RNA sequence: GCCUGCGGCUUAAUUUGACUCAACACGGGAAACCUCACCCGGCCCGGACACGGACAGGAUUGACAGAUUGAUAGCUCUUUCU
């Protein structure tokens, strides 16, 4: 896989600075704000969930509800529990979301299949 | 299937009719 | 150092929702200097949820009379602004009330009986108070101890109600106090006063839970007042009760 | 049986005392007379609109309703 | 075609009054927080009195760390100190 001509191991070791220039406007303008303590604190959490995994093992789900999270490439291979209102939905981070948010993989309504007109 | 079912006539008494 | 510090947890605890507090909360109890910490946290600027854990923390640590004069320099005025103000309580106070009734002592001797000695003790005020007396268990001495200071005072609106729940507090007395008691109503003997409803219902209550420590003069003394000091509703209950007693 | 007849009942009381509890006589024997029981579920009216209420403490789940939906209250 | 109301269908919720003038861009209501008012999960406590048990041989609050459910829920469990 490769990204913007960057590949995995090139982007995961490269610096949090120069990551800066690699993504879309939002992203690079939300990167350019300033991460909060919160999500800090989560990745954190993802740290130590990733790491005391058994080395067969996809790491433990972390469940969560920051939707507005930038999905950075550190996080691709763990399993993270999304909030939409109701239920943690359990998405695998793939390397193919890194440009994008974690809000937009627990689809928070339910898709509207049409019934009947009663009295109108 | 929420208000309604089957439930047909079968089997009855012996009716000894007049 | 401090007035940083400090004015930082004013600056907190003026708009305290939630959040668990750092440590230069909890060591008040601990600070000797706490009087001149107490102005910077600017005392009326506060959330009523930091006044419940401030008064958490001031009962579950200090003396008596560090938690009395708490109760008096802090406490009692933000109680009259918030009861003068909204004319009901809000609940974080109405349980910090319920967390300065972690102390009894303090709590007779600072707020009550201050209460009423600060000569506009209202109704509302009153009624909100013993309430939270009523629910709370106090001691038996201090019982006794607070229904006697309480006798001593004048009569405004807010004498008989606490004086009413008190005797709802259901204990049994010495003779001290009830000595007193009956030579106060020796008192309210010829004085022409239209004595409220709640005073022939406390008297009511104190013939009803306190039949069984009636000397002859007493009751004398208690037929004297009902012969000169009617209603035409409670003075009879309170005259059958007189007359369904067994002594002391 | 053929009516009339007299219709006793009594009931154990302890060790054989039979103690009179109903009487009466014998109406039309048959068995298309079907008895009806009813049960009466409770509610209370949280939210009150004109002509339009909001009733819980009557149902816990949510398809419950939809299954008791043509029974009029 | 697009956009907004009403109904209707859906949804956990897609808030609500008017019902052919005086329903209908009216409750200034153009909804990321406020404008919940809806749903799913958690915190804190929902009384007094009377009877029997735990109760100073602690009743029990607070209390620093680490595991929590979606959340530094010490309001959960070791620290069990006060």
């Amino acid at each position: 896989f490769t990204y913007r001509g960057v590949d995995l191991d090139q982007l995961l070791d490269m610096s949090y600075e120069q990551l800066m220039q690699l993504y879309s406007a939002r992203q690079r303008r939300r990167l350019n704000r300033g991460l909060r303590r919160k999500q800090h604190s989560l990745l954190k959490r993802l740290r130590k969930a990733k790491k005391e995994a058994p080395p067969m093992e996809k790491p433990e789900v972390v469940k969560t509800h920051l939707r507005d999270m930038i999905i950075l490439p550190e996080m691709v291979g763990s399993m993270v529990g999304v909030y939409n209102g109701k239920t943690f939905n359990q998405v695998e981070i793939k390397p193919e979301m890194i440009g994008h948010y974690l809000g937009e993989f627990s689809i928070t309504y339910k898709p509207v299949k049409h019934g009947r007109p009663g009295i109108g | 299937s929420i208000c309604s079912t089957a439930s047909n006539l079968y089997n009855h008494p012996q009716l000894i009719k007049y | 150092r401090v007035l940083e510090v400090y004015r930082g947890v004013r600056e907190v605890l003026s708009k305290y929702r939630s959040g668990k507090l750092p440590k230069a909360f909890k060591i008040i109890p601990a600070l000797s200097n706490w009087e001149q910490i107490l102005y910077v946290t600017e005392p009326e600027a506060w959330t009523a949820a930091a006044m419940y854990q401030a008064t958490r923390i001031f009962a579950s640590n200090l003396k008596e009379r560090m938690a009395q004069r708490f109760y008096n320099l802090v406490l009692l005025p933000r109680v009259r602004d918030d009861v003068a103000e909204y004319k009901r309580l809000n609940f974080h106070l109405y349980m910090a009330l319920k967390k300065a009734l972690f102390k009894p002592g303090a709590w007779f001797k600072g707020i009550l009986i201050p209460l009423c000695e600060s000569g506009t003790c209202t109704l509302r005020e009153a009624i909100i108070v013993g309430s939270i007396i009523t629910k709370c268990s106090i001691p038996v001495l201090h019982s006794s101890a607070a229904m006697l200071k309480i006798a001593e005072m004048e009569y405004s609106g807010a004498n008989s109600i606490f004086l009413r729940l008190l005797l709802d507090k259901k204990y049994a007395l010495p003779y001290r106090v009830l000595d007193a008691l009956v030579f106060h109503f020796l008192g309210f003997r010829t004085e022409k006063r239209e004595l409220p409803v709640l005073w022939h219902q406390c008297l009511l209550t104190l013939v009803q839970r306190y039949k069984a420590d009636l000397a002859t003069d007493q009751k004398e003394a208690l037929l004297e007042l009902l012969r000169l000091q009617p209603h035409p509703q409670l003075s009879p209950e309170i005259r059958r009760e007189l007359q369904s007693a067994v002594p002391r | 049986t053929f009516p009339p007849a007299s219709v006793l009942l009594f009931k154990q009381k302890s060790n054989g005392m039979h103690s009179l509890i109903a009487t009466g006589h014998l109406m039309s024997v048959d068995p298309d007379r079907m008895v009806i029981k009813r049960v009466v579920l409770s509610g209370h009216p949280f939210k009150i609109f004109t002509k339009m209420a909001v009733v819980r403490y009557m149902f816990f789940n949510r398809e419950d309703v939809l299954w008791f939906k043509p029974v009029e209250l």
